[PDB]
RNA sequence: AUUGAAGCAAGCUGUCCCUGAUGGUCGUCAUCUACCUGCCUGGAGUCAUCCGCGGCAUUUAGCCGC
């Protein structure tokens, strides 16, 4: 077993290359709340990694860009639906969103 | 003792649930509710499963509940110990001398 | 193959003495050199009381330390 004063998690979000993709600003601000819902949700109930692991979280700050300021977890949830429905209508997905395949030798 | 045996009436439910755990998705919640129906402290303290014949051994389920005890500020005291020869009148004799001084803490 | 010897082409001649070493020069020149992406997605996990039954006892005649 382990002991130590300072456990630190890393999150890093490849801006760059989500616009390199340039698929449009409605998908990015959609992959850029998506991923700040995941990291929410993440750290308010996923700390428990492993039987033993017990973990709680002190504080989130933000490294870079200096000086921003990250959404709450309902704000996210309330704009999420919104975001998604703007990209549905421009096209992007496929119809039907959802699709079935059947798995067999 | 348990779930193995020249008799066994607790294998048969237990495969029963298994079939299913092979035959479609894997669900923690009919581990959970086939525990509850045997054992109400198994749901509480976990399980996993070794046969090869039960889905390979790869049903399990993690403790509930946890506990411990510990101490801060230790100040060091010490004791020894004793563990040591274990003989034979008659037939198979390996043991005829041991100690354990530790120097324990 | 045997009683009265194939167990039988059996006795038949090749010896010791000799000194092979003195000296030769394998040696000079040679440019190996330049260009290239390895990388890429993938949970090892889960529950299982260090206590001590040693010594004294050949011992269920019976107890006792760290």
């Amino acid at each position: 077993e382990y002991v130590s004063p300072r456990i630190k998690a890393y999150f890093n979000l490849d801006l760059a290359q989500i616009r390199a993709f340039g698929l449009g600003e409605q998908v990015d601000r959609l992959l850029i709340a998506l991923a700040l819902y995941k990291v929410r949700r993440f750290l308010v109930h996923g700390l428990r990694l492993r039987t033993a692991c017990d973990l709680d979280c002190q504080a989130l700050r933000v490294t870079r860009p200096e000086g921003w300021e990250v959404p709450e977890l309902s704000e996210l949830e309330a704009a999420l639906p919104g975001l998604i429905e703007a990209v549905a209508g421009e096209g992007r997905f496929a119809q039907p969103a959802v699709t079935i395949v059947t798995y067999e030798k | 003792y348990i779930l193995e045996g020249k008799d066994k009436t607790l294998f048969d439910l237990l495969k029963q649930e298994l079939a299913h755990m092979e035959e479609g998705p894997v669900d923690i919640r009919k581990l959970a509710e086939t525990l509850l129906k045997v054992d109400a402290n198994a749901v509480l303290h976990g399980v996993f499963l070794a046969k090869k014949e039960l889905a390979g051994g790869r049903l399990r389920l993690p403790r509930a509940l946890s506990a411990f005890i510990e101490a801060e500020d230790v100040r060091v005291a010490s004791s020894g110990g004793v563990k040591n020869d274990h003989v034979n009148p008659s037939g198979d004799t390996s043991r005829g001398f041991g100690n354990v001084p530790f120097a324990r803490d």
